[PDB]
RNA sequence: UUUGCUCCACACAAUAUAGAUGGAUACGAAUAAGGCGUCCUUGUGGCGUCGCUGAACCAUAGCAGGCUAGCAACGGUGCACUUGGCGGAAAGGCCUUGGGUGCUUGCUGGCGAAUUGCAAUGUCAUUUUGCGUGGGGAUAAAUCAUUUGUAUACGACUUAGA
RNA sequence: GCAGUCAAGCGUUAUAGCGACAUUGCUUUUUGAUUCGAUGUCGGCUCUUCCUAUCAUACCGAAGCAGAAUUCGGUAA
RNA sequence: AGAACUGGCGAUGCGGGAUGAACCGAACGUAGAGUUAAGGUGCCGGAAUACACGCUCAUCAGACACCACAAAAGGUGUUAGUUCAUCUAGACAGCCGGACGGUGGCCAUGGAAGUCGGAAUCCGCUAAGGAGUGUGUAACAACUCACCGGCCGAAUGAACUA
RNA sequence: GGCCAGCAUCAGUUUUGGUGGCAGGAUAAAUCCAUAGGAAUGUAGCUUGCCUCGGUAAGUAUUAUAGCCUGUG
């Protein structure tokens, strides 16, 4: 219902992330996702590192800047994950995949802005307690990602100036519930409960 | 086969006290504090009294109820390292080579440095873990006591001097030097 | 489906100086009368020497639940075909009625057993009068004395794509 | 770490065919063995069923009624 | 200050006495009383007072409601009413937020057009109170 | 599956089944009959040997031990399964390693015989310890000083991972020899023995307690009643 | 290269094509746990309350929203200025002082609407490599050709020359 | 390979018939003595990459492994 | 491999099985509407991230042709069954105690005492105790278990089947 | 009168809702009421052991100050 809809990648798992963020962009959605060195794959770790490993197998024998190319990022991992389930090779999957952004973090102006979950692709949801999961932010370390520590320290000052912004807004918000709690017993509150608000 | 519940019982003596909140247990003794965090395995912890205190799985199987008891074994040897602690005590014994065990500090991180093993020149060097205490034992020859309110840290401790003297390339029936774990038990000996 | 239970009575086709032949009753776990019917002729011709052009059906009626709303424990005997014969097993099933005690032991037995309707053969189906006589875990640990137990994390359906808030398991 | 070769699973149609073929055959060897082959060719109540003695009582009873049944 | 502390995490219980709303069915947003446990899944309800058939029913159709009153175990629809009554759950139902917040959405579903615009007026008016209050503290 | 393996061993031995029990139950309740006096001995930690010498010694009359809950049986649980009149407290006085002694001879005669039986024993763990053993510094001989090293053999070398690790004393091995760097203390007198002090002292040979016997009552078959003895149960 | 180049306000003009048509409405973390409120001896603290979806919240009446008369209150809100602070991950945005200038549906009135003919998206939202008006702001470089050889098949590279 | 033996199973109420693991005889006998018909496709030079079923180099485990040396085995291209 | 008979294909497009000589549906004028077959309904991709009961975690599972590798072999993975047994005159584990006497049984050996070997392998007392299950000694000693008992108190073991 | 449409009443085919009257079965089984028996996953009451002023641990007790099951109508 938005003109642009921010996914928090954390907590997801990436391939239905993927399969639903597809489906909203070939519809004609919007989207941009933050936080993907936060997503999950459901299995474990040196299971994942394998499959990414046999992708780097992958490679054009008489040119390897001709063969399949391994981006390291989480955000490319994950536009991976989508593109394989766009049909990207024509117009119109083309002009799909150019309606969404993937970053790590949260960077501006999306620091700012109201972020939402999906919750068929959310790993507490899904996944059966006891089952092992893994971190897209490790594997991409573990296979050659190189700004888990900037992307960190860039997240944990974001943190703290979001922290200090909702300090004020649940200030000002307990305030107004004061302010209109004084007003419950009016008949214009009475009317309006009598009318359902 | 999904039983409906499964508990076990940790009990609590008169001078410690136990502090669960989201998977972290905090106990705390005469001797000290210890903290664990238990988050990767899901239970139930509640209290019945100030001496007893349960942990539960509902709908569990087979390595749920092993995890379980796993859990209430951590617990109780936190409880008897605060309130009892741990003391572990080594042997070092040569042939020919004496060997040579001291208390070195380099930038402030307390090594044990172990020299001449096997006439090597190679000075070996374990780090001592947080929370441990390295004495050499008086009227007893060739003996190191490591002593500690966590068993684990006290345990690896140990575990590492013992395989720092590995011996290689030689037949062990014969060549029997190296620093060997002679002993374990509690630090108080009241009765 | 869902199962009904009937009884099958039939009889042989009367002959010459033989006349009333005897009454034979069945009763068969089957969605519908047709499929009654087939199984009763089935069973009829493994056990006695009468066929289905020889013999006839004289009635089939739809048993009902005594006490369908009655909490009950059910001890199901069932043979199922092999190629070594016949195997015998003891099931004990906890439910409100025989048709759908016999449903959750069909589908049982297709997920454990991997076995289907026509090699399925249900003996018997008993109600355990007392509960001294439960002899299966599964099914004694819920007659304990003011059983509770809690449903935790609970997972609850989402009717739209996108939530603004992130989600709580508890109960 | 390097991983070896996977092994694939891709269904190749010529193999599948050939799959199919040697089935037949091996159904046909089969039957004809069975045909061919010269070899000699009821569990009862459980013990895990609560009411075996009233099982028991009644085929007693069943027994002793068609002993006389069929004399007389 | 020597007493050790364990968080409770406190859960509704599947147990005789409690009382469900039913979420799915024929019967769906009603009240209704476990009044005997089948096994993990299933559970026997009763809910006379509402309408509610006393059925076998699947954990899955069901939520649990904090309220809970004293039944027998196995009791017949007569005892179930009967108790139900006594304890007065339907009252202490009404009382939650819960059953206010459906109603509420009730309420808002049955509005028409021209009370659509009432609220609105309404709104307005509480709202213009509220700012010259706010304005002030 | 992920279950433990039991051990197994061929060896010439069976175990006993139920039919030994009953014939032990046939035994006493016969014994009930035939004789007069039965008396209830207490004979926890006793030697084979010197089972048999008691036995011996009481020619004429039978000795009957095994399971407890057999012999109680037998005598009867209650006052409504007693075999014999005024049998059930017989029946409970009983307890641990129980012994029925029918007889037909003098109760002066038990009672002199059990106050003057005294064998030498092994110190059993929760006594109170006989003596103050020390192992001398040195090389460890059999004995432990007990007797004089001239005497004594050293202890063979196959004992030092037992005395080092099990008995917790550090030992070490010189030219195929235990030797200890201090002497060792192993028990001072007045002290309540463990199972490792206990050990170590049979370990070395050392038999200073004392083994008596002891006598919980007896009932007479004629009188019907059970009169206390009170014998070496102090 | 018949005054070229660039922004600042005011007119006229055309323009808004992967798809505006009330508002993308900002803690973090856990989920076998949390959010909010309150109190103390500030904690892994006590007490209360909430969830069971945003089916929300904020906004939303007036010729696509006109012209006027008041009442109550000192609130809400638009715009041009003005004071101060913060924000570098792609900051280009967030908060805030003061006066000015409009509206206010918080409440009560008075005028106007019609014929787009019984519907026809019935056109309504930022930017403008176009012009005219004008007050200010600044007066380069590259390539060919010649030349060097730290370069070179040719292009290219690397040097030098008012 | 051929012929035979045993029996955990399989089969049966007719000790018929199949039959794992084991085992015997011939090939092959005792004192470490004393080249026999490829009937139709082969090998180089230069140079790259791949497999591991590892010869060497790295790290381990076992062995009458004292040391030295060596044997068997494991991870590993 | 050789006979008998019957189907499909060549001469034949259409839907499905990703793709295809014999596989599953269905045979064909040009169109509209409806309903289906076979095959399917996370996304590519039209259609339930439907409902319900169970099972499974694989250091390259599986989503397959039902043939082979395949010995229905191996596994201290997991689930459900079958038949035998033990059991409050005491279930499995654990700890402690007993584990004897003739006798160091005969032969043999430098030595050999249950435990280097060869043949017997008995009798007594027991609650039970092998002319000994292993460690160990030059031989002894010592420990152990075969077996019995004490404490503990409720179910447990074995072999098969899926 | 040529082009493109809107509404109403019909006809042919079809798709998707709401609502009414009947009939069969064990003339549904149930629920409910009445009545006679019964037992525990034993309600009230009673006894003992000793337990934070009575909350329990184990015996008795078949409806009592809760209930349940079966047969019959
Ligand atoms: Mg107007
Ligand atoms: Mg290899
Ligand atoms: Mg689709
Ligand atoms: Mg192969
Ligand atoms: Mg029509």
């Amino acid at each position: 219902v938005e003109p642009v809809v921010v996914i928090d990648g954390k907590g997801h798992l990436v391939g239905r992330l993927a399969s639903v963020v597809a489906k909203q962009l070939l519809n004609g959605q919007k989207i941009v996702v933050v936080r993907a060195e936060e997503l999950n794959i459901s299995g474990e770790f040196f299971r994942n590192k394998l499959k990414y490993h046999d992708f780097l197998r992958k490679a054009t024998a008489f040119n390897k800047t001709r063969g399949p190319f391994h981006f390291r990022a989480p955000s490319r991992i994950f536009y991976k994950a989508l593109r394989g389930m766009v049909s990207h090779k024509t117009a119109r999957g083309k002009a799909a995949l150019e309606r969404l952004k993937v970053f790590e973090g949260i960077p501006p102006p999306y620091d700012k802005k109201k972020r939402v979950v999906v919750p068929q692709a959310l790993r507490v949801l899904r996944l059966k307690p006891g089952r092992k999961y893994t971190t897209l932010g490790k594997l991409s370390t573990s296979v050659g990602w190189k700004y888990e520590d900037v992307v960190a320290k860039l997240e944990a000052k974001r943190k703290v100036s979001s922290a200090e912004y909702y300090a004020k807004k649940r200030a000002f918000t307990k305030k107004v519930a004061s302010a209109n709690a004084t007003a419950a017993e009016s008949d214009v509150a009475k009317q309006l409960a009598a009318l359902g608000y | 086969m999904k039983y409906i519940q499964t508990e076990q019982q940790i009990e609590v003596p008169e001078g410690v006290t136990v502090s669960i909140k989201s998977r972290i247990v905090k106990v705390v003794g005469p001797r000290g504090t210890l903290t664990k965090n238990l988050k990767h395995i899901d239970v139930t912890f509640t209290k019945v009294n100030n001496q007893l205190i349960k942990v539960a799985v509902h709908n569990g199987g087979r390595k749920h109820v092993a995890a379980l008891r796993t859990v209430k074994s951590l617990v109780d040897n936190m409880i008897t390292g605060v309130t009892k602690g741990y003391k572990y005590k080594m042997r070092y014994v040569y042939a020919h080579f004496p060997i040579n065990v001291n208390i070195v500090e380099k930038d402030g991180a307390k090594f044990i440095e172990v020299r001449n093993f096997l006439g090597d020149k190679k000075i070996r060097n374990v780090p001592v873990r947080d929370g441990v205490t390295i004495e050499f034992s008086t009227n007893v020859k060739d003996e190191i006591v490591l002593s500690g309110n966590s068993v684990e840290d006290v345990s690896q401790n140990a575990a590492d001097l013992q395989q720092i003297c590995r011996v290689r390339n030689k037949d062990i029936r014969k060549f029997l030097d190296g620093i060997y774990v002679s002993h374990k038990g509690f630090i108080t000996e009241d009765l | 489906a869902h199962f009904k239970e009937y009884q099958v009575i039939g009889r042989r086709l009367p002959t010459e100086s033989v006349p009333e032949p005897k009454l034979f009753r069945m009763r068969i776990f089957a969605s519908n009368e047709v499929i009654a019917k087939s199984r009763y002729w089935y069973f009829l011709q493994k056990l006695h020497k009468v066929k289905k052009a020889s013999g006839e059906i004289v009635s089939i009626n739809q048993i009902n639940e005594a006490h369908p709303t009655k909490v009950k424990n059910f001890g199901v005997w069932v043979r199922y075909d092999s190629r070594s014969g016949t195997h015998n097993m003891y099931k004990e099933i906890r439910d409100v009625s025989r048709v759908a005690a016999v449903e959750t032991l069909y589908q049982d037995m297709a997920a454990r057993h991997r076995a289907r309707f026509r090699s399925i053969h249900i003996l018997k189906v008993a109600e355990i009068e007392k509960t001294a006589d439960v002899k299966r875990q599964y099914v004694k640990q819920f007659l304990t004395k003011d059983l509770k137990f809690p449903l935790p994390h609970r997972v609850q359906k989402s009717t739209k794509t996108f939530s603004y808030k992130r989600p709580s398991t508890f109960y | 770490m390097r991983v070896r070769k996977r092994q694939s699973r891709r269904t190749s149609t010529k193999l599948k065919e050939g799959i199919k073929k040697k089935a037949s055959a091996h159904r046909k060897k089969e039957k004809k063995m069975a045909k061919k082959d010269v070899t000699w060719r009821d569990p009862g109540i459980p013990s895990n069923f609560p009411y075996k003695a009233k099982i028991l009582e009644e085929i007693e009873a069943k027994k002793m009624k068609d002993l006389e049944e069929r004399e007389l | 200050s020597t007493d050790s502390i364990v968080k409770a995490s406190n859960w509704r219980l599947v147990e005789v006495g409690r009382v469900v709303l039913i979420k799915k069915g024929q019967s769906a947003g009603k009240l209704a009383a476990i009044v005997e446990i089948i096994d993990q899944k299933k559970v026997l309800i009763d809910g006379p007072k509402a309408g509610v058939p006393r059925q076998a029913i699947n954990l899955g159709q069901v939520v649990l409601t904090p309220l809970t009153f004293a039944l027998p175990r196995g009791a017949r629809t007569a005892t179930v009413s009967k108790k139900w009554a006594a304890a007065a759950v339907c009252e202490k139902w009404a009382a939650s937020s819960w059953a206010k917040k459906i109603a509420q959405r009730e309420r808002r579903a049955a509005l028409t057009d021209f009370e659509r615009f009432q609220v609105m007026v309404l709104r307005k008016q509480k709202r213009y109170t509220v700012k010259k209050a706010l304005a002030k503290a | 599956r992920s279950k433990r393996s039991k051990l197994v061993t061929l060896a010439q031995t069976d175990k006993k089944g139920r039919e030994n029990k009953e014939r032990i139950f046939d035994e006493v309740r016969e014994a009930l009959d035939t004789y007069r006096y039965v008396w209830v001995l207490h004979l926890d930690d006793v030697r084979t040997p010197v089972l048999q010498e008691i036995r011996t010694s009481w020619a004429g009359s039978k000795l009957i031990m095994g399971k407890r809950k057999v012999l109680q049986k037998a005598l009867g649980e209650k006052r409504e399964e007693e075999y014999k009149e005024n049998l059930y407290q017989l029946s409970k006085l009983c307890s641990g390693v129980t012994g029925l002694l029918f007889t037909d001879e003098d109760v002066n005669t038990v009672k002199e015989y059990f106050k003057s039986y005294v064998r030498s024993d092994y110190s059993r763990p929760n006594t109170k310890a006989p003596l103050t053993f020390t192992i001398p510094e040195g090389i460890v001989y059999s004995r432990g000083g007990q007797i004089p090293a001239e005497e004594d053999v050293p202890m063979i070398h196959s004992l030092e991972p037992t005395m080092r690790n099990k008995f917790e004393i550090p030992t070490k091995i010189k030219a195929g020899k235990i030797t200890i760097d201090s002497p060792y203390l192993v028990c001072t007198e007045g002290e309540k023995l463990d199972v490792r002090q206990a050990l170590i002292l049979k370990q070395f040979g050392i038999a200073a307690s004392e083994f008596k016997v002891k006598v919980s009552a007896y009932y007479d078959n004629d009188s019907s009643t059970v009169e206390s003895t009170n014998i070496n149960m102090e």
